[PDB]
């Protein structure tokens, strides 16, 4: 896996890998690893496959039925929280989880770091899964807060891409994804063997 | 001590087509180095649209097979209604991950047609993790099939080559061939190999023969 | 089954529940109880119905338990669902202090027991505690305290008050003697010998007849003491000389 | 990994914690707070395991807070100490155990400035300095050579000072910036971040 | 004379069932249309005082993004049953991947029917029936559809009911103007004007609440601006 | 008076009376028939409506491809029982992976259904059934009452006015035995139709039929399905 | 346990037992509430002044959060339960989701419980009703009302208890924009409202007001017998020179 | 059972025209002692169907009083209905799986054998739950000894005449006899046809040890 997040003055840029692999044999390369929780809400997903979709989409139905009950739409700490209370009953059983919820608030844009260990911690930039570090390196070297969007657009993509070439568990195709203050937009989805085209020459 | 699990052989596999959908497999029930039967087919007809696909442990998938049966009845008692093919794959996902934490030995490949008539397939990972396919293998032999599949169905590594959609003659010759190929390599996949094929028209079944040794 | 049920959680159609009432009417002929809070101290004063030749007299009282070494409380009605309850506030009590290492601030003690007598009130299918009580403490958050609690769980704060027989003309007679701010220990002796002296039926009262118990704060430490006879009846006599001395005036 | 430090003055208490979380080999934040407002005099320093410092911490946070509700007036920060510790203790050997080591700074109006010690066994110790994590190898001899019992808030903050740098010398780990807040009659008061221009 | 809450008359009926529906003519009135463009569900909200907010009336809620319910009677007894119902919906999309036929929805909350007893039961059982109505408006695969439910847990599909103390009137009333073919428009018009004949109050903007669930648009609870540009050609 | 209110309690007459409270719910529903031949075994309902704008109420129940009922009573406790057998036949295709008796099935209903006419607090369920079945029997209709009883019939009706569709069947029990399917089904609608006033009869709209049987599997006709079984019947008298 | 059904239906369709404790809320003190702009005050009235009895532990008025204060009428024991359970609720809610509460929140919860104790097996309802009051975030100032069947809705100003139908017709024909455009106005309209019912005194009266950010704050009998003074004051210099 | 005491070992079966045969030895073994020389591990489930058993011999017995108790009370009913092999043939598999999954498996491989409908029914049981049908079935080191010749058999002639799979199954017990080591030579035949059950007594196999003077040459 090789997921990434940071906010910036134009919303919360997403983006990830779509590679999973059982053992070094490559199951498939075209996994979406954002999940979409409620149109203002994404989730990303990294670990055990099944654990992440299982749980991330009992967390949308749970969010829903908080939008429901409460007549409103609930926000980025609490959808979080419900999260990491839900899978912290189960730690140390072997949930192998690592994710990111991040969306539009209240509080304007957010992004959470939640753990199957039972972190749970908010933050500007976050890169989770094998390729992390790979995603950080660049990513730090060219962040910034006053970016513009198609700037963010290309460092998330080539974050996400450089980390695929070092990371041998990461490949496939970089998906990206931007929440804006009216919801989320599905940004892009470059196939890598193309991205490599582009950046190389 | 005490292992519940064995393994049992057995190769799988399904494509999705236009206007149809094939699910394949060996009929090859082996244990260690012995061959428990040679007449046993993974294929298991659930709807008029649906076929699933379970290789692993074969109690697993005795197992697996009947609840998912009785759960069919069930939604049918429920909705009035019968389940179509992506609900049956969520339900299959929930089922599976009911026993995260004491597993199905199961690997199991959907293929069927969906509410517009189109093919599909979904293949799944022994807890619940499942993602809608073309093409997909599964159980012993499945990276010896998956290669070429990835070559000829979804052209890949292919250079100035034409990207017509595959037909069903062209689907089932595949099927065929890669079969016959895993039967050389594969020590589980062999005797003979089991084709169901779904379209509008209903379920047909197939049967080749591959070698016994 | 459902015939034998006496319905005793069951509202009444004027809106009350009358297991309580009747519970209420039991501590009206109960041995009349009072407490008054001072500057100086509080102190309890109970009538004692366990009054006669043959008995044995082997505990240090008769309707005053010590439930915490900075709280003492008396009881009127039935004796053993006193019983019950003094040991069930010892327990609290002793969970409190175990919990946060410091003793349990008075009124918290009272909710917690008064919290059970509701659950009585309210579910369970139960008799109700024929129990009122009064509770005389010391706290590090509002010093000398007195409270008086009800069966019906419900539970208030008093400067003075009274609970038992003939507990209406004490309260007014208390209402007359008052004195907020300005009370201490000795003068609140002098009307508890008053009032009791007043609303006890058999009159001239004895030592053999009362019981009465202080609580004050001395060098840090709680102290709690329960009167002996010969104090009891210096109290009594004093009240004489001070009855037979304003009659003069005539 | 993780480290906190009190020191107890007269009529203060002066407390301090690193700004890191970090997960791997890498910071995964700069700006982590490791205290816990429980009172509007008391402060909760956990630290440790993933998960079992944050819900310990909230939970007994929570339970504070609704006793402040229940009753109209807040714990102590013995009262405090000796719930948390109660709380902590009754988990030991049951199935779900906090592995968490703290530090309780509190005021009260009665008994002036405190500062509590708990290991994750939950044995709570009452000192004038603590220190917790490895940090503290490094910094409770140097709170020995130089604590005294009268020392004033800004000797203290410079002492603090004194340790935080010792730890940018010999300690193996980056920890380049620390939360700092004090304690007193008039409640909890942020102050400017201990930090070091690293990069 | 007292008896269980699970005896039969010599009529062969539930005494407590019975008498939730004779709770149910107490409340106030609603009406719910099925038309082939959309269902529609109107209630009057019987303010009893000008202090209170009659915002905070809600007699219509979303069961769903394609189901709305209308409840009449003891509305506290209506709350668990919406939860139960929301909560139904969401558990079938996790499992299944797909919407709740109406029909579903109304079945489900309908087993809760006569799940009341004494003896021989859980300690947070029911004592007692649930006194409410409720009108089951939605949009499936099926088409719109509207869905009426009593106390007994007997559940049946409706073109037109109306449910509430003036229960009767509205139904002749509503039999009066039914074809199997209005617009949507025609049966708003219509149970605006059955509300306004029944209701003793002055039929206005904040006197009522309405909500249609049409096949292209999600449960649309009307705002006062649109009711009142419905009321407008009374 | 004294003895009315509990199914705990016998009368001095020895009898049960909120049992028999409980079987005078079967009469408050509306009537249906139940027949078999030799080869199929058929369920005719007649559905109920409440006003013209109601759809009729559903009165023919799926249990197991070899098993349909038909509902008279109590809906919510017809629901109960009908989930109850549901999963009766669900549990023997899972452990024997044969279809369930309906003797059997049956046995269970009565069983199930007799414990809470004894047990204090508890009520009888309010709710009559018949049963259409296939085995390797051949086809079965079963009764089922409030008091727990159940009966193996040759034709059978319970519920309003259902008297006259008893009288009907009585008569023609000889015939049945050698209906084919669409005779079998005609002589159920006749049964049915006796037990209406001659100002109205049969429709498209109120009347349900459930068939299983050696060539077909338990199947549902509710509305245009029905029109080719009654198109083909005599105008009755009056 | 005790598995009894206590409340049930009537054969009119009604629930006895429910209205038997609306009945023990009529029994009760009299609560009136009113919201403002930038505050909201609760009053109540007939405290049963003993004057040997402690004012501070018979307050009928409770914080159950820095949010939301809370006042009521009825069985007092009966509403310390209610009222300690709703804290509790208070808690648990800002354990499971970082936010704090809302008014209309903890108004649903304490209804559903009222209600889940209409419905259950061996209980009996509670014999109160709730004024609920608080300034949820995004500075709406919110009032509600609740009720033993476990119905609540929401009020500009509402009274329960003893002659609550008096004091709901006062401020009904009280309660204008005018009223209520000053804090100290609309305090000064609660004590009115409350003196147009209470056996004419002012230290039978308990008010306290919330506002803003701010904490909780009760007044002392020294502020209520000041803005006594002027609602005393306001009614010789506007009604003693015209009548 | 999570460790075995007193096992039996391998387990014959065999279809023929009109019915179905099945053999066992009369061994229980503690361990590589032949200490139980006289025990039947065949048993008559109804007269449609029968049993044998591999493995630990008391869960067999369980096994046989559950089956027993099942089959009498099915019969108590007399409704004209039976348990068919194939359904017995789905319980103990229901069963065997569900003590699987209970980390508590009875130490037993089964194989049923049956004559209904006209249909000869041979399937297979694990202690895993893992089963299956099979025109030849052997358990144990049967299924590495006898199964190789009954294939070979089956595959040059699908159908086999009770006379012809006797004297396979004969042949077969002959060659495990020799091999395995924990056998006996005292062994079972049970066979189904249309007339019903029918266990044979205690047969013996005749051997030829004339390679035991072939150690010069
Ligand atoms: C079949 C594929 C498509 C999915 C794959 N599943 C599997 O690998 C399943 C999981 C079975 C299981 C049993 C018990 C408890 C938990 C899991 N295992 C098997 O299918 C069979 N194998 C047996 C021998 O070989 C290895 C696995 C998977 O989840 N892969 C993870 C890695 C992993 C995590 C935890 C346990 C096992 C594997 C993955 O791709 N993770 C990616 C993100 C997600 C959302 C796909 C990333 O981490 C990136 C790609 C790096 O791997």
């Amino acid at each position: 896996t090789t997921t990434l997040a940071f906010k910036f003055r134009h919303g919360v840029i997403v983006a990830a890998d779509s590679r999973a692999t059982a053992g070094a044999y490559i199951a498939s390369q075209t996994v979406k690893k954002v999940i979409e929780i409620n149109p203002y809400l994404l989730g990303t997903m990294a670990g055990g496959a099944a654990d992440c979709s299982f749980w991330e989409r009992l967390l949308a139905r749970q969010c829903r039925i908080y939008e429901l009950r409460n007549k409103e739409r609930i926000s980025v700490a609490a959808a979080s929280k419900l999260l990491a209370n839900m899978v912290y009953q189960y730690k140390g059983m072997g949930l192998s989880m690592g994710t990111m919820i991040c969306g539009w608030d209240k509080r304007g844009p957010g992004l959470y770091y939640v753990d199957s260990e039972g972190n749970r911690i908010s933050g500007a930039t976050f890169s989770v899964g094998s390729g992390s570090v790979y995603a950080y390196g660049v990513m730090d070297r060219g962040y910034s807060y006053d970016l513009e969007v198609e700037q963010a657009y290309d460092l998330a993509r080539r974050a996400i891409y450089q980390a695929t070439y070092r990371d041998a568990y990461s490949g496939g195709a970089v998906n990206l994804y931007h929440v804006r203050e009216d919801g989320w937009i599905r940004v892009s989805s470059d196939n890598v063997a193309d991205l490599h085209e582009k950046y190389s020459g | 001590r005490f292992s519940p699990y064995v393994f049992n052989g057995g190769t799988i596999l399904a494509i999705a087509g236009e206007d149809f959908a094939i699910v394949a497999s060996d009929t090859r029930l082996s244990e260690g180095f012995s061959i428990h039967t040679r007449d046993s087919p993974k294929c298991y007809k659930l709807t008029d649209k649906t076929v699933i696909g379970c290789s692993g442990f074969h109690g697993d998938c005795l197992t697996l097979t009947k609840i998912i049966e009785a759960r069919l009845k069930m939604y049918k008692h429920s909705n009035n209604k019968a389940m179509t093919t992506g609900a049956i794959a969520a339900m299959l996902s929930t089922i599976l991950y009911s026993r995260r934490f004491f597993p199905y030995y199961v690997y199991n490949i959907i293929g069927g047609l969906d509410e517009e008539g189109k093919g599909a397939v979904y293949s799944f990972d022994p807890v619940g993790s499942y993602q809608r396919d073309s093409f997909k293998a599964g159980g012993s032999a499945s990276a010896m099939l998956q290669p070429l599949l990835d070559n000829q169905v979804g052209f890949k590594n292919m250079q100035n080559v034409e990207h017509v959609p595959l037909s069903l003659d062209r689907a089932m010759r595949l099927v065929k061939d890669v079969f016959i190929s895993a039967a050389e390599r594969d020590v589980y996949t062999g005797d003979a190999l089991r084709i169901c094929i779904v379209t509008k028209e209903g379920i047909r079944e197939e049967t080749v023969s591959l070698r016994k040794d | 089954s459902r015939r034998y049920d006496s319905r005793t959680t069951i509202f009444s159609p004027e809106g009350r529940l009358y297991q309580v009432e009747y519970a209420m009417e039991a501590i009206g002929h109960a041995g009349t109880c009072l407490g008054i809070l001072a500057n100086d101290g509080v102190l309890l004063a109970a009538e004692r119905r366990n009054i006669h030749k043959l008995l044995d007299e082997v505990f240090f009282s008769e309707k005053i338990y010590k439930l915490n070494e900075d709280m003492a409380c008396s009881v009127a009605g039935i004796t053993s669902d006193a019983n019950v309850l003094t040991n069930e506030l010892r327990l609290i009590a002793q969970r409190y202090l175990l919990q946060y290492q410091e003793p349990i601030p008075c009124e918290q003690l009272v909710t917690a027991l008064c919290d059970i007598k509701q659950a009585y009130t309210q579910f369970g299918g139960k008799r109700p505690f024929g129990v009122s009580l009064l509770y005389i403490g010391w706290d590090k958050h509002y010093g000398f305290q007195l409270y008086q609690s009800d069966p019906s769980g419900n539970y208030g704060g008093w400067k003075a008050t009274c609970i038992g027989n003939n507990s209406a003309a004490a309260v007014s007679m208390l209402k007359q003697d008052y004195k907020e701010g300005e009370m201490t220990l000795k003068s609140a002796l002098a009307l508890a010998i008053k009032v009791l002296n007043k609303t006890m039926d058999v009159s001239k009262l004895s030592a053999e007849k009362v019981e009465i118990a202080t609580l004050t704060r001395e060098n840090g430490k709680t102290v709690i003491r329960v009167l002996k006879q010969k104090e009891v009846e210096q109290l009594i006599k004093k009240h004489e000389e001070e009855e037979a001395k304003a009659e003069r005036e005539k | 990994m993780e480290y906190l430090i009190g020191i107890q003055g007269p009529d203060y208490v002066l407390v301090a914690s690193d700004r890191v979380a970090a997960s791997n080999i890498v910071q995964m934040k700069d700006d982590h707070d490791k205290m816990f407002k429980m009172s509007e005099k008391i402060l909760l320093l956990c630290v440790g395991e993933a998960g079992d410092t944050v819900q310990f911490a909230e939970y007994i946070q929570k339970n504070v807070q609704l006793y402040k509700m229940r009753n109209g007036y807040e714990l102590s920060p013995t009262a405090a100490a000796n719930f948390t510790r109660r709380n902590l203790a009754d988990c030991l050997r049951s199935r779900t155990p906090y592995h968490v080591n703290l530090l309780l700074a509190g005021y009260d109006e009665h008994e002036g400035p405190a500062l509590y010690y708990m290991d994750y066994l939950a044995a709570l110790a009452k000192a004038p300095f603590a220190a917790h994590g490895y940090g503290a190898f490094l910094t409770l001899s140097i709170l020995d050579r130089y604590y005294t019992p009268t020392i004033s808030r800004e000797r203290a903050v410079e002492l603090l000072r004194k340790c935080l740098e010792e730890l940018q010398k010999r300690f193996i780990l980056n920890l380049p910036t620390f939360s700092v807040r004090i304690i007193d009659k008039n409640g909890i008061h942020d102050l400017d971040n201990i930090s070091f221009p690293k990069q | 004379y007292d008896r269980g809450v699970n005896t039969f008359s010599p009529e062969g009926r539930l005494f407590q069932v019975e008498y939730a529906i004779e709770a149910i003519k107490l409340g106030s009135t609603a009406i719910g249309i099925q038309t082939s463009e959309g269902v529609c569900l109107a209630v009057e909200k019987r303010i009893t005082s000008p202090l209170m907010e009659p915002s905070s009336i809600e007699k219509i809620v979303e069961i769903d993004a394609h189901i709305g319910c209308a409840m009449s009677g003891l509305i506290a007894d209506a709350k668990t049953l919406i939860d139960k119902a929301r909560v139904e919906t969401q558990n079938h999309w996790f499992t299944y991947n797909e919407t709740m036929t109406v029909e579903s929805v109304t079945q489900a909350v309908s087993n809760l029917a006569l799940q009341f007893g004494e003896e021989d039961a859980d300690p947070g059982a029911m004592s007692r029936p649930f006194g409410v109505a409720l009108l089951f408006g939605g949009v499936d695969e099926k088409g719109p559809q509207l869905f009426h439910m009593d106390p007994s847990g007997t559940f049946v599909q409706c073109d037109a009911r109306a449910i509430g103390s003036a229960s009767e009137g509205a139904q002749s009333s509503l039999q009066e103007v039914y074809h199997k073919s209005m617009t949507l428009k025609e049966a708003i018009k219509s149970s605006l004007i059955i509300l306004k004949q029944v209701m003793e109050e002055k039929l206005n903007a904040t006197n009522i609440e309405l909500a249609t669930v049409q096949p292209g648009q999600n449960f649309h609870m009307f705002t006062k601006e649109e009711l009142e540009e419905v009321i407008k050609d009374i | 008076n004294q003895y009315d209110n509990d199914v705990t309690v016998w009368s001095p007459q020895g009898r049960i009376h909120q049992i028999e409270y409980a079987m005078e719910a079967v009469k408050q529903g509306s009537a249906t028939v139940g027949l078999k031949s030799k080869t199929h075994a058929v369920l005719v309902a007649l559905k109920r409506a409440q006003s013209e704008l109601a759809a009729h109420q559903k009165k023919i129940l799926h249990v197991d491809n070899h098993i349909g009922i038909s509902i008279a009573g109590l809906t919510a406790d017809a629901r109960l029982l009908c989930n109850f057998m549901r999963q009766e036949c669900l549990d023997s295709r899972f452990v024997f992976d044969r279809p369930l008796p309906v003797s059997r099935l049956v046995s269970l209903i009565g069983s199930k259904t007799q414990i809470p006419t004894q047990r204090y607090g508890r009520r009888p369920y309010g709710v009559g059934l018949l049963i259409a079945g296939y085995d390797d029997m051949g086809p079965h209709i079963f009764q089922t009452c409030p008091s727990a009883n159940y009966f193996d019939c040759r034709a059978m009706s319970i519920g309003a006015r259902s008297q006259s569709a008893r009288t009907y069947l009585e008569r023609h029990m000889s015939e049945f035995m050698e209906c084919n399917l669409n005779e079998l089904v005609k002589h159920g609608l006749r049964a049915l139709r006796e037990t209406l006033p001659a100002e109205q009869d049969l429709t498209t709209k109120n009347v349900s039929i459930g068939i299983v049987g050696k060539d077909l599997e338990f199947t549902i006709y509710d509305d245009d399905d029905v029109s080719p079984f009654l198109e083909g019947l005599e105008e009755r008298p009056q | 346990s005790y598995d009894r059904a206590i409340t049930v239906f009537s054969p009119d369709g009604h629930l006895f037992q429910v209205e038997y404790a609306q009945e023990a809320v009529k029994k009760g003190s009299t609560a009136v509430g009113v919201r403002g702009r930038d505050i909201v005050v609760l009053g109540v009235e007939k405290k049963s002044v003993a004057k040997l009895q402690d004012e501070r532990t018979v307050r009928k008025i409770c914080a159950l959060d820095d949010n939301v204060c809370m006042a009521f009428a009825g069985l007092t024991a009966d509403a310390r339960i209610v009222i300690n359970r709703a804290r509790v609720e208070c808690q648990s809610h800002r354990l499971t989701v970082e936010d704090p509460v809302t008014v209309e929140y903890i108004t649903r919860y304490i209804a559903s419980l009222k209600q889940r104790y209409t419905q259950s097996n061996g209980r009996r309802p509670f014999g109160i009703s709730a004024l609920i009051v608080g300034f949820d975030f995004d500075g709406t100032p919110r009032l509600y009302q609740t009720d033993p069947s476990g119905t609540y809705h929401a009020w500009k100003a509402n009274a329960i208890g003893r002659g609550a139908k008096s004091v709901r017709e006062f401020l009904e024909k009280n309660y204008t924009d005018e009223a209520i455009e000053t804090d100290d106005l609309t305090i000064k309209l609660v004590i009115k409202a409350l003196l147009e019912v209470v056996q004419s005194g002012g230290k039978n009266i308990e008010l306290a007001v919330m506002r803003r950010d701010q904490s909780l704050k009760i007044l002392n009998p020294e502020e209520i017998e000041k803005y006594v003074a002027e609602i005393e004051k306001e009614k010789e210099e506007n009604e003693k020179k015209k009548q | 059972t999570q460790n075995p005491m007193v096992t039996g070992t391998s387990v014959l079966g065999v279809k023929f025209e009109g019915g179905v045969v099945i053999a066992a030895d009369m061994l229980g073994s503690y361990g590589s002692l032949a200490r139980f020389r006289n025990i039947s591990r065949i048993m008559r489930v109804n007269n449609s169907t029968m049993l044998g058993a591999s493995g630990d011999y008391a869960d067999f017995q369980y096994l046989k009083q559950v089956l027993g108790q099942m089959v009498i009370d099915e019969e108590l009913l007399g409704d004209g209905h039976s348990y068919s092999p194939r359904a017995i043939h789905s319980w103990l598999t229901r069963a065997m799986y569900s003590r699987r999954s209970k980390m508590n498996p009875l130490w037993n491989t089964m194989v049923i054998g049956g004559y209904a409908d006209g249909e000869s029914f041979l399937g297979y049981v694990d202690m895993l739950g893992v089963a299956y049908e099979a025109p030849s079935l052997a358990t144990g080191y049967g299924a590495y000894l006898a199964q190789p010749l009954l294939r070979e058999v089956l595959e040059k002639q699908p159908v086999l005449s009770q006379t012809e799979a006797r004297d396979l199954v004969e042949r077969c017990m002959r060659v495990l006899y020799y091999r395995d080591a924990r056998s006996y030579n005292r062994f079972q035949i049970a066979t189904v046809t249309e007339k019903g059950v029918e266990i044979e007594g205690p047969l013996s196999t005749e051997t030829n040890w004339d390679i035991a003077h072939m150690i010069s040459g």
